[PDB]
């Protein structure tokens, strides 16, 4: 009843093989007539009576801070030896290597990259020339065989022996981003004509950003690879990870607030004016996602409150949560307790209703 | 055959694409620094003159070469 | 021209002047000035067939040096020459392209004569950087057909964000420097004066050369054993200096994630963001205008040519840019990427052509602590 | 060219006047390129963590000081905040 | 900065006026006292507190530069393109959420309830009160002609710490502005809090901008085709007065006054006939949307670049003029550079260029300009070397 | 000295379809040029074809970085 | 070969009957081709043009003197005396 997401639409990216120049190319350099194991996802999703901190978080949350998997290369496993082609260094590779997305469900993956150049010509190494040395024999391929490695001089060599997979987040690293933003929009707000020239140095809206709050919104994002049979499935696993994730970290801050009246070392609260209660929130290594979805589901708890922000200021690496209520210590926590709830539900709600329209 | 020519030679020698080009390119006016006295009004040189276009390039250096 | 016949039909004018034909008139011709260059033999140098030496063989071209400068009345360009094809009071001896007042160092910057370097002030393998990635520009000069360039096209946000870009400074992307933008490898070797080849050579250890102490802070590694080559894997850091091909040098002060950069409604982000207060003193103006053919270029998958003195007309340019879909002024509808809230106002986007100098933070930084060698 | 004297040293911007006596070279001392940062108050500057690892502060260990200062004295050159070297009142050694 | 990868010196852009520095690539030297005394006397007689008023001027020397002063401009703006300039309770919390000072209460404010910029910037400065009466940056005789001015901007006045009216601007919250709130800040509470007061502002601005975002575009220094069309006819104009002095000297009506020669007199005349009619204003102003030029906005603020810019951009260059003369003949004895006769009457031999920075110079405008440069560096270096 | 294996500004992988694409564009301008047909038809002219059209079908989205490093990024391998 | 006398530090000088200008028709890689130059162990987008030796590259840059046999009138004076 009352879907928050209420329409999804998914789209993935196709090469269109009618146009013959790039049928002729992919069926000479790669033997290639039809749509790559992996293919980028495009989905475009709708949310109803939702604010809009909730849905740019998870927006946030799908392009990094949601963990991901990439392929790394152990220290000493690129070899350097005589043949090793001087052009190819391993900061090149690496970074190649690294960026190319994956779809993998084991991490206990590991890959080696043996190529030699004898012919007088330079010879271009593709990912498929990647092997799987060790782990389970792979059903599917966890990434698209196209991409070009690098190439070698002739006469010279590469050879890389321990590639594995490793985890992690986009914010730390960008090679573990996992979402492309592609449209975000508030379809609860009118829009001006912008091709009048006289809305043309404005941003579209009838509302102004400082006294609009949107309530329906329409995102699109861009999945870089999914395994082209199942494509649904990838998406529903997506977009119920992001909800545990945005979950987890509320609930690690709901911890934080009932652990009060117990020394805590991020709570410090302590009354002012002796109405007014101030309760400031220092947590390492929150971002904007959580400090600014904090501060919406208090405002909307607390629309009397005497003010509630955050700031997370980039050379500090952490996230500070400050709120000022006309009340007692144990009735605030109450009220905050309250509003971290509601966001639990909320994003509880999305994660289900994620299962009714996916599929 | 004399080597010993070669050791002050190459003393006097010592005394990406885009930097390669501008280098071999360049017009040192060493001789006329020579003649600065110690930048005494040496600077009214580096003036665009009538004489420059079509010859020496009329726009300014950018900090591309020396201070 | 023809001054020798625009003479003689004069004299003859005149003289029916003082007869009774009273069509004198009908003897006077028009005078006529023009260069026997033509738009065929333009395309066979092009082509090659056509070089310089040949041009100089027949009439139509030759060499003047700065003496015989003084001699010669030369039309700054060939639409000079045509306004004044039939006009007797001036005229020329010769007549140049006026892309040759420039040097590749200068042809290399587009719509150059929109800006003035005047106000751009600049006065007062060993050591080389390699740099992985680089691109042709979208709007390219002639000078790119002779030197490779270097350098990315880089979409770049005109606006305030946070106040981390005032004083020429910029915001870029950390998901851009990670990706590999601006990414090279520094080498450094001892040369004259072993270890084992890949060894992180750390500070304040022992690397026997053929020269043992290594005191630079940053860690190294041992390329090769002339012998006992460093190199260090530099990425773009903050303190690094990039400039556009139009000057305006800024010093990289904030990287940003890429779920904190801004975007466009369509998903564009930038990888760097200038801010606007750089433009009205330094007068860029080619760096916007590089910017709006950008957008086109990049929509339409070309690369066209923008050096300096071709005729520019700003209006068509926008013109093309709205025929291309977008706004007529080349801004979009942007988001904070922080709050997920739209700016107000429409914000210019678009690429433009950076590379980043060789003079890196980490190089000139230094400290030291109470103790040490002495005098 | 080669005359060493001891009157050539005095005088010119590079003589001992000059050069050493009215000015000098010093230790603690840090050099680096500058950068905007709109969370710094308009007196403070924000300062790199290695170099606030090379250069010190020297502390007096007292009574009052003791607390304080331990935490430091623990960390080392493991963990910042810590330390590098200490001055022995007894044995006049660092 | 616990960051492992930051590796340089930041400092707040306000802070750049002591030192006389920009980052573009400039470096400072810092050294921490490590004796009792030195650190002593560093935190109780050299701290900067102490240089906000200059020792040369006794007038301030730090305050809002660049984006600072645009967004004090934006946000006590009376009216926006969207309409009346306000913000919800949120956007107004979200103001001071980074000033580093103790929130203003917003209990009474309903989460519907709209509050001014004004009101905001007022919750501000109720900390350190002070009075304030002048006529902001934004108001300038030079543009009232050709453009509409609201009457709750043209005059600014702080009563007691709450700004009534107008525009926050550079003549009240620029660097170096004798007599600007941080001046007064500083004389009637102390040179900390003026500091402090400066944070705080410049933290409301940029938070303010964040929203309410800032840009300068190509299309900003387009003339309209009418525009165009005025330029041109102006410039005609000055070329037919030239052309007239060049006929007076053509049929030697030329009578130099006692005291200069002929040729004096004559580039003199010729100098003054050549200059814009301050009527080249209009067609700018006609084009431009002074609600949303971001060029404008910069130059009419003072945050940067001036109205000759202006000019230069958009309508047209004009005359070049060195030593406060015309570019003089050098390329030959008679001639000013090889485009031109020997003696050649037409302005555009001399130095003139009817062309605009946006249009395009030719060749020879070009030159002309970069002549003009050089010789302004050259004045520079010069000056500093003697100094 | 290859086209990227991401797009540097949205991590779009570009660099899937980027030897596909340079062969594809080397035969749409051969092709297009197919007039003259010398060895090796003038750069600045053959820069000037289209390939928006050619781009969309390899299936890369109408954003400007995306195709901005895809057409404009050096191939090490062809200047050697 | 130039890349010998750059990568094992010797000087490129030539025999005296002299540092030999890298690209000269006097040093080995006259006439040579971007095939070759490559084998031998130079770029071949290089144009050569500078001197090697100490195991560095040196370039000489071009130098701009006063015309020969031309009558240079100075009018400037001394500025110690004026004499
Ligand atoms: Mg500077
Ligand atoms: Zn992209």
């Amino acid at each position: 009843m009352e879907k928050i997401f209420q329409n999804v639409e998914i789209k993935p990216f196709l090469i269109d093989f009618s146009n013959p120049f790039i049928k002729n190319a992919a069926k000479r350099l790669f033997q290639l007539e039809e749509q790559l194991p992996l293919v980028p996802v495009n989905v475009v999703m709708d949310f109803k009576g939702i604010s809009r901190a909730a849905v740019h978080g998870l927006s946030r949350v799908l392009q990094d801070e949601i963990p991901n998997y990439m392929l790394d290369i152990k220290p000493g496993g690129y070899k350097i030896e005589d043949s090793t082609d001087l052009f190819m260094t391993e900061q090149f590779i690496r970074n190649r290597i690294n960026f190319i997305p994956i779809y993998a469900k084991n991490e206990t993956l590991v890959f080696a990259l043996r190529s030699l150049n004898n012919s007088c010509e330079v010879k271009t190494i593709y990912s498929r020339d990647l092997i799987q040395v060790a782990g389970p024999k792979l059903k599917y391929p966890i990434f698209n065989p196209t991409f070009e490695i690098g190439f070698l001089q002739p006469g010279k060599s590469l050879i890389i022996e321990d590639i594995y997979i490793k985890k992690g987040i986009g914010r730390k690293h960008a090679a573990f981003n996992l979402a492309v933003k592609t449209h975000f929009s508030h379809l609860d707000i009118e829009q001006y004509p912008t091709d009048k020239k006289e809305y043309m140095a404005l941003s579209g809206y009838k509302q102004s950003s400082m006294t609009s709050d949107p309530r329906h919104h329409r995102l699109g994002l861009c999945f870089p690879a999914v395994p082209l049979p199942h494509i649904n499935q990838a998406v529903r696993t997506y977009l119920k990870n992001a909800c545990r994730i945005i979950i987890g970290r509320i609930q690690s801050i709901q911890k934080i607030y009932e652990n009060f009246e117990e020394p805590q070392p991020e709570l410090v609260l302590f009354s002012l004016d002796e109405e007014k209660t101030k309760a400031i929130i220092t947590i390492k290594d929150e971002t904007h996602t959580i400090g600014n979805l904090l501060k919406t589901c208090i405002y909307e708890m607390i629309p009397d409150i005497s003010f509630v922000g955050y700031q997370c200021v980039p050379h500090k690496q952490e996230m500070v949560l400050t709120i000022i209520h006309k009340a007692s210590q144990e009735d605030l926590i109450t009220l905050l307790e309250k509003s971290i709830q509601n966001i639990i539900q909320t994003f509880q709600i999305l994660e289900k209703n994620v299962d009714e329209l996916i599929a | 055959t004399a080597s010993d020519l070669n050791r002050s030679m190459e003393q006097s020698i010592i005394s990406n694409l885009l930097n390669t080009i501008s280098a071999l390119r360049t017009v040192n006016t060493h001789n006329t620094t020579n003649a600065s006295k110690q930048t005494e009004r040496a600077d009214m040189m580096r003036r665009v003159h009538a004489s420059y276009p079509g010859y020496i390039c009329v726009a300014q250096s950018a900090d591309t070469g020396e201070k | 021209n023809n001054i020798e016949k625009y003479n003689q039909a004069c004299y003859k004018a005149a003289e029916a002047r003082k007869k009774g034909d009273k069509d004198w008139e009908k003897h006077k011709i028009p005078f006529i000035q023009n260069t026997r260059f033509t738009s065929q033999m333009a395309k066979d140098i092009l082509a090659g067939t056509l070089t310089l030496e040949d041009l100089v063989a027949q009439g139509i071209c030759e060499f003047i040096t700065p003496e015989e400068a003084e001699n010669c009345l030369v039309a700054f360009s060939i639409i000079e020459l045509r306004k004044h094809k039939h006009d007797v009071t001036r005229r020329f001896t010769h007549v140049d392209v006026p892309q040759a007042i420039l040097g590749l160092a200068a042809l290399v910057s587009p719509y150059a004569n929109c800006t003035q370097p005047a106000r751009v002030t600049y006065e007062t393998d060993m050591n080389r950087f390699f740099q992985f990635y680089n691109e042709m520009p979208l709007v390219k000069t002639i000078a790119h057909n002779y030197v490779i360039p270097n350098g990315l096209n880089t979409i770049v946000a005109y606006m305030i964000y946070g106040g981390y870009n005032q004083e020429d400074s910029v915001i870029v992307s950390q998901s851009f420097i990670d990706r590999g933008g601006f990414a090279g490898t520094f080498y450094r070797e001892e040369k004259v004066e072993f270890v084992p080849v890949g060894t992180v050579v750390k500070k304040g250890d022992i690397i026997i050369g053929k020269s043992v102490m290594y005191g630079f802070d940053e860690p190294a590694v041992v390329d090769a054993v002339g012998l006992m080559r460093l190199r260090y894997e530099r990425n773009l850091n903050i303190g690094d200096k990039m400039s556009s091909r139009s000057g305006n040098k800024g010093i990289a002060a904030l990287a940003l994630p890429t779920s904190d950069m801004p975007f466009t409604e369509d998903g564009l982000q930038p990888d760097l963001i200038v801010n606007p207060h750089s433009h009205p003193s330094r007068m860029t103006n080619g760096q916007m205008i590089e910017t709006t053919v950008g957008l086109a270029n990049a929509l339409q998958g070309v690369v066209t040519d923008g050096t300096a003195f071709l005729p520019i007309n700003v209006q068509l340019l926008s013109e093309r840019l709205a025929q291309e879909g977008l706004r007529f002024n080349g801004c979009q509808k942007m988001f904070n990427g922080q709050t997920g809230e739209y700016f107000d106002a429409a914000i210019f986007i678009g690429p433009t052509y950076h590379q980043r100098l060789q003079k890196f933070v980490l190089d000139d930084r230094y400290a030291v602590a109470s103790y040490g060698p002495t005098d | 060219r080669p005359a060493p004297s001891i009157m050539r040293r005095l005088p010119r911007k590079e003589g001992r006047i000059r050069k050493s006596l009215l000015g000098s070279q010093v230790w603690s001392i840090s050099r680096s390129t500058i950068c905007g940062n709109s969370d710094l108050h308009l007196d403070e500057v924000g300062y790199p963590i290695s170099f606030a690892r090379t250069l010190q502060v020297a502390e007096t260990v007292q009574h009052y000081n003791i607390n304080r200062l331990m935490p430091y004295f623990l960390n080392g050159k493991r963990q910042y905040p810590g330390c590098s070297r200490v001055y022995k009142q007894i044995t006049q050694s660092v | 900065l616990e960051n492992p990868k930051i590796s340089t010196f930041q400092m707040n852009v306000s802070a750049c006026a002591w030192y006389n520095a920009d980052f573009d690539g400039d470096q400072m030297n810092l050294w921490v006292p490590w004796s009792v005394m030195s650190r002593v006397e560093a935190e109780l007689l050299c701290s900067v507190r102490n240089w906000f008023i200059s020792t040369k001027s006794s007038g301030p020397v730090n305050g809002q530069v660049q984006d600072s002063t645009v967004g004090s401009f934006l946000l006590t703006r009376t009216n926006t393109p969207m309409g009346k300039n306000v913000m919800n309770k949120l956007h107004a919390m979200g103001l001071f959420q980074t000033t580093q000072t103790d929130p203003p209460c917003f209990a009474n404010y309903s989460p519907t309830d709209l509050l001014d910029g004004k009101s905001v910037v007022s919750m501000l400065l109720k900390q350190t009160p002070i009075n304030y009466q002048r006529a902001p940056t934004w108001y300038s005789e030079v543009y009232a002609p050709y453009m509409h001015y609201n009457k709750q901007d043209i005059s600014t006045q702080i009563r007691n710490g709450e700004l009534i009216e107008g525009v926050l601007d550079k003549k009240a919250v620029g660097a170096g502005s004798s007599g600007g709130i941080y001046h007064l800040i500083s004389r009637r509470y102390g040179p900390q809090q003026a500091l402090k007061m400066i944070f705080a502002t410049q933290q409301l601005a940029l938070n303010y901008v964040r929203n309410a975002g800032f840009t300068v575009s190509t299309a900003d220094m387009l003339l309209t085709p009418e525009a165009h069309q005025e330029v041109q006819e102006i410039i005609n104009k000055l070329l037919l007065e030239s052309e007239e002095i060049n006929n007076r000297l053509l049929h030697g009506d030329i009578m130099p006054p006692i005291g200069l020669t002929t040729h004096d007199f004559y580039e003199k005349l010729q100098l003054n006939a050549l200059k814009f009619p301050d009527r080249i204003l209009k067609p700018i102003m006609n084009s431009i949307n002074p609600e949303t030029n971001g060029l404008f906005q910069m130059v009419a603020t003072g945050a940067k670049g001036s109205n000759p810019n202006m000019i230069h951009i958009m309508a047209g260059i004009g005359q070049i003029e060195i030593n406060t003369q015309r570019i003089q003949p050098q390329f030959s004895f008679g001639r000013t550079l090889v485009y031109y006769p020997r003696f050649a009457l037409e302005a555009q031999a001399y130095g003139f260029i009817c062309n605009s920075y946006i249009a395009g110079l030719t060749s020879p405008e070009f030159i002309f300009g970069e002549m003009n440069g050089r010789f302004d560096l050259i004045n520079k270096a010069l000056s500093t070397s003697s100094t | 000295m290859l086209i990227p294996v991401v797009c540097f500004t949205c991590g779009f992988p570009i660099g899937t379809y980027a030897a596909i694409f340079d062969k594809a564009r080397t035969e749409y301008i051969k092709t297009k040029m197919d007039g003259t047909l010398p060895q090796n038809i003038p750069l600045d002219a053959s820069l000037q074809i289209e390939l928006k059209d050619l781009i969309t079908a390899l299936g890369i989205p109408m954003r400007v970085c995306c195709r901005t490093h895809l057409i404009t990024t050096l191939d090490y391998r062809k200047y050697y | 070969l130039p890349n010998k006398a750059r990568l094992c530090g010797l000087s490129y000088s030539g025999p005296v009957n002299f540092p030999i200008m890298r690209g000269s028709n006097r040093c080995h890689t006259h006439h040579l081709s971007k095939t070759a130059k490559k084998e031998i162990g130079e770029d071949p987008n290089e144009p050569g043009g500078y001197f090697i030796a100490r195991g560095g590259e040196w370039v000489v840059d071009l130098l701009e003197n006063i015309r020969f046999n031309t009558l240079h009138i100075h009018y400037h004076t001394m500025q110690q005396g004026n004499n």
